[PDB]
RNA sequence: AACCCCCGCCGUUAGUUGCCAGCGGUUCGGCCGGGCACUCUAACGGGACUGCCCGCGAAAGCGGGAGGAAGGAGGGGACGACGUCUGGUCAGCAUGGCCCUUACGGCCUGGGCGACACACGUGCUACAAUGCCCACUACAAAGCGAUGCCACCCGGCAACGGGGAGCUAAUCGCAAAAAGGUGGGCCCAGUUCGGAUUGGGGUCUGCAACCCGACCCCAUGAAGCCGGAAUCGCUAGUAAUCGCGGAUCA
């Protein structure tokens, strides 16, 4: 229940509300931002790689 | 008449390029109001630093979107064709109204 | 005066008086006043006798209440009781009727704490 | 209080406008 | 609480309406517990599901506006 | 608080009498940062101050605060073993903070409904002597003189 | 003729325009004794005047906006201080010693993560 | 430590933000003429270094004073050593070994994670008069919105429904910020405090609100008169208190 489950979230062969968020890299379901389409985890890895342009370690 | 908007992430390049246009357009045509730095759009994103049970010490960063403004009042063709081949951006968002 | 035919709010503002009537609240309190032309601030004690009948006749006929109201609310439950629905069975075990918490709290429908352990 | 499901302070806290508060 | 169109899965009526013809039986397994009890549904026997099995719950004119699921308990300790 | 003696926090003088003491007393009345009421409420009392007595509220306040200024109190200690209640001196800074606290605390202890009348009556009775806030002062002063025995360990 | 001075405090900012005249003073419409009715610290911003005696000798049209009400009065407390010190150099001699010329760094602290109010930590336990 | 960021003072670059500050006009709303003063706006700089006076001292440095928006780290953040906890997570992902393979894998419908005789943690709302209610009136910051936020008028007690303008946004909207100001009523009562509970009626989302959503209106109004032993946070724009935003998402 991990691969056939990320596949389920892709086809959308059925009703509206049933479709839901999902991470692009991993396949997470919770803590998945729409902006990037990524889970909070990898987003932090990538943001440390600079692979997310404009993003920078904020501080104030 | 003509107007230009320059949204961009890296304010470093968006500041120098905002200068380039003012350099040419002015020194070859009508009057051009100086660069107006608009209020920046900012999207922060706090996120649990760890991959698990550690709801605190969570790291957070931002994604600024700077805006700069410049206006060419009279569409002199002398500036029109130069500001159409002299430019050379890399990540700036230029737009033009009328 | 004995307005509700049984209930007897007195010696305090009329607008709050009928509130103490069962089946009457803050809303119908403000309505009954206007729907019979009556000063809200005036006290129940010092008031026109004719007005007494007026306020009484109105509310006592406009909408049912009291013992018959209570038996009405109780009937709506009696049916649930006999009907065999999930809504009634929560009145049965005495549990909440909103599917709300039961692992904790819900003391209001469970009464005081039974403890034991 | 901020708990009364039927008043100003209540709708202010609850996040709704409702009858007991202005609208359109 | 829903008001425009008192929803109730079609396969419910599609199965029971033919019963309204020759006034046939009532034995039939069901799943649309989220459906309303049809006004014309009186006098029948839809075995509602609860996650374990079908409850042979009989209907009466008193149980109508309510959902068909109500009369099919899910928690095993009623 | 182990390092320095920590500078005493200076407060802005009154915008009605110019004395820092008045505002300090105002702060104890205050609640949840609602400093608006406290000032008003204090002056509200002053209004009732003159109505009752011909005295000005400024002096009656200073008289009330003085009569509730505890000269000595008791503080617990550990003699490397047991635990007495040593009687001893009282810092000037403290005498005020207390004379104001008890004043406010005892102020609310009164039966009256409106707060201002409670602080007005309290301030009168305090300036007089029969004030309840004055009792919390007369009372504490005893504790000290009773234990005058354990004064040897004054430190 | 005129005078001027800005006043910042808590996002709030204020331009102070001075003009010789009566006691007339009004910020952004509304009589001053109306834009600060019921508020006791109202006369605070005007305090800078009682120092120079010019309480009854000057008028003022003020433009203040941003931040909360009370913080504004302090912005004017400094805005006016910058004013009468402007078109009057040697007036400074007895205006800084009295303390009226300072931005007042005091500002609201940013809420921290793992906290409740930048400092108020959550309820500790062990059970 | 310092080099980076926000917040304090200031200057230069910038004029669709801003102001009769300046004159004119005005349907007297910065709406028009008009200007960069100011406010604001986001770029680069300037300034603070025990540099100056005094007392001690070998020095480092400390104590006091002047000037300064700001003095010895000005306030806040980012940043957390060699390591320790056989700490945490193979369920985010990766991975050695191990196990199943018409199955320990896959599809759906319905159920459960929402179960309640209890116990602990974290929290919300209150027990009221420094208060509650109703009407009127003023002041924020930071944020988000084109199959999305919706001004304005109509219906409705209301949530909402319909018509319909503006807006790839310092130009339009979410948008009354609340406490507070003024006015008015309540007069110490389990009360106009308190809204738990529940009966009935109803709006929205979404195939679908029994299990199991949220919101509105009427009615019903519980425990609770400051909390046993014990225990928590906070040293300044902090605690306390008041309201607003966003992520997540039908
Ligand atoms: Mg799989
Ligand atoms: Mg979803
Ligand atoms: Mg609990
Ligand atoms: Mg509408
Ligand atoms: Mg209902
Ligand atoms: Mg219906
Ligand atoms: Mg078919
Ligand atoms: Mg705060
Ligand atoms: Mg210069
Ligand atoms: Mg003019
Ligand atoms: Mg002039
Ligand atoms: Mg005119
Ligand atoms: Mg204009
Ligand atoms: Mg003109
Ligand atoms: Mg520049
Ligand atoms: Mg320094
Ligand atoms: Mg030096
Ligand atoms: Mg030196
Ligand atoms: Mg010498
Ligand atoms: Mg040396
Ligand atoms: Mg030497
Ligand atoms: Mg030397
Ligand atoms: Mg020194
Ligand atoms: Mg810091
Ligand atoms: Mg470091
Ligand atoms: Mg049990
Ligand atoms: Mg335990
Ligand atoms: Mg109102
Ligand atoms: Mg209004
Ligand atoms: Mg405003
Ligand atoms: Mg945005
Ligand atoms: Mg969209
Ligand atoms: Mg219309
Ligand atoms: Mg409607
Ligand atoms: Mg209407
Ligand atoms: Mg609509
Ligand atoms: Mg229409
Ligand atoms: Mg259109
Ligand atoms: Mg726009
Ligand atoms: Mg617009
Ligand atoms: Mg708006
Ligand atoms: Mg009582
Ligand atoms: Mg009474
Ligand atoms: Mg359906
Ligand atoms: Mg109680
Ligand atoms: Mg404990
Ligand atoms: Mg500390
Ligand atoms: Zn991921």
């Amino acid at each position: 229940a991990r691969k056939a489950l990320i596949e389920k979230a892709k086809r959308t062969p059925k009703f509206k509300v049933r479709a839901y968020t999902r991470c692009v890299r991993c396949g997470r379901a919770r803590s998945v931002y729409r902006f990037f389409g990524l889970c909070r985890i990898c987003l932090r890895e990538l943001a440390h790689k600079g692979q997310l342009p404009g993003v920078r370690k904020a501080s104030w | 008449k003509i107007r230009i908007k320059l949204r961009g992430f890296d304010h470093k390049t968006l500041d120098a390029s905002a200068q380039k246009i003012v350099e040419a357009a002015r020194r070859s045509g009508a009057q051009v109001s100086g660069p107006i730095p608009l209020p920046t759009r900012v999207r922060r994103f706090t996120v649990i630093r760890g991959p698990f049970k550690h709801k605190d010490s969570r790291e957070h960063f931002e994604l600024r979107t700077h805006n700069r403004l410049v206006d060419i009042i009279n569409p002199n063709r002398k500036t029109i064709e130069q500001l159409m081949t002299l430019d050379l951006p890399t990540g700036v968002e230029i737009e033009i109204k009328t | 005066a004995r307005i509700a035919g049984v209930e007897i709010p007195r010696n305090k503002r009329v607008d709050v008086a009928l509130t103490y009537i069962y089946g009457i609240g803050k809303a119908r309190a403000k309505e009954a006043l206007e729907k019979t032309g009556i000063n809200p601030a005036t006290r129940v004690k010092d008031l026109t006798e004719a007005e007494v009948v007026r306020l009484r006749e109105y509310v006592e006929n406009t909408w049912k209440l009291e013992g018959e109201l209570r038996a009405e609310v109780a009937a709506n439950i009696k049916r649930l009781m006999d009907i065999g629905c999930y809504r009634g069975l929560r009145h049965r075990r005495g549990l909440p009727v909103r599917g709300q918490r039961t692992r904790t709290n819900a003391r209001t429908r469970k009464g005081p704490r039974k403890t034991v352990a | 209080g901020k708990g009364d499901r039927r008043t100003r302070r209540g709708k202010i806290w609850r996040g709704t406008y409702g009858k007991y508060r202005p609208r359109k | 609480s829903l008001k425009k169109g008192v929803f109730v899965d079609d396969h419910l009526l599609e199965k029971v309406l033919e019963l309204n013809a020759k006034g046939e039986k009532r034995l039939i397994k069901t799943w649309s517990r989220r459906s309303t009890i049809v006004p014309e549904m009186v006098g029948h026997t839809i075995a509602v599901y609860n996650g374990k099995q079908h409850v042979p719950v009989y209907i009466t004119e008193n149980m109508v506006g309510h959902k068909l699921g109500e009369f099919a308990p899910t928690r095993t300790y009623r | 608080a182990r390092r320095r003696r920590a500078e005493v926090r200076q407060l802005q003088p009154d915008l009605v009498y110019g004395d820092v003491l008045v505002t300090a007393f105002i702060n104890k009345i205050m609640r949840d940062g609602k400093k608006n009421l406290a000032a008003r409420i204090f002056y509200d009392a002053c209004k009732i101050i003159q109505e009752k007595t011909g005295q000005e509220p400024l002096k009656v306040f200073k008289q009330a605060v003085e009569n509730v200024k505890p000269r000595m109190e008791v503080r617990s200690r550990r003699v490397g073993g047991a635990n007495y209640q040593v009687p001893m001196e009282v810092s000037p800074r403290r005498q005020q903070s207390l004379a104001l606290r008890w004043l406010v605390q005892a102020a609310n202890q009164r039966p009256e409904r409106r707060a201002a009348v409670r602080i007005a009556h309290e301030l009168m009775d305090a300036a007089e002597g029969k004030g309840g806030a004055v009792k919390k002062k007369e009372d504490v002063e005893r504790m000290a003189e009773a234990n005058r025995a354990y004064a040897h360990y004054r430190w | 003729e005129q005078y001027y001075g800005t006043g910042r405090r808590k996002e709030a900012v204020a331009r102070v325009f001075l003009r010789p005249g009566n006691g007339k003073v009004t910020v952004n419409g509304q009589d001053f004794n109306e834009y600060f009715q019921g508020l006791v610290r109202a006369v605070a911003a005007l305090e800078p005047l009682r120092a120079v005696d010019a309480l009854g000798r000057f008028d003022a049209y003020i433009t203040v906006r941003g931040g909360g009400k009370s913080g504004q009065i302090d912005a004017i407390k400094l805005g006016i201080a910058r004013a009468l010190v402007q078109y009057n150099p040697d007036y400074r001699a007895k205006l800084k010693p009295l303390g009226f010329l300072t931005r007042d760094a005091r500002v609201v602290e940013r809420k921290k993560y793992g906290k409740h109010k930048a400092r108020r930590a959550p309820q500790y336990s062990k059970r």
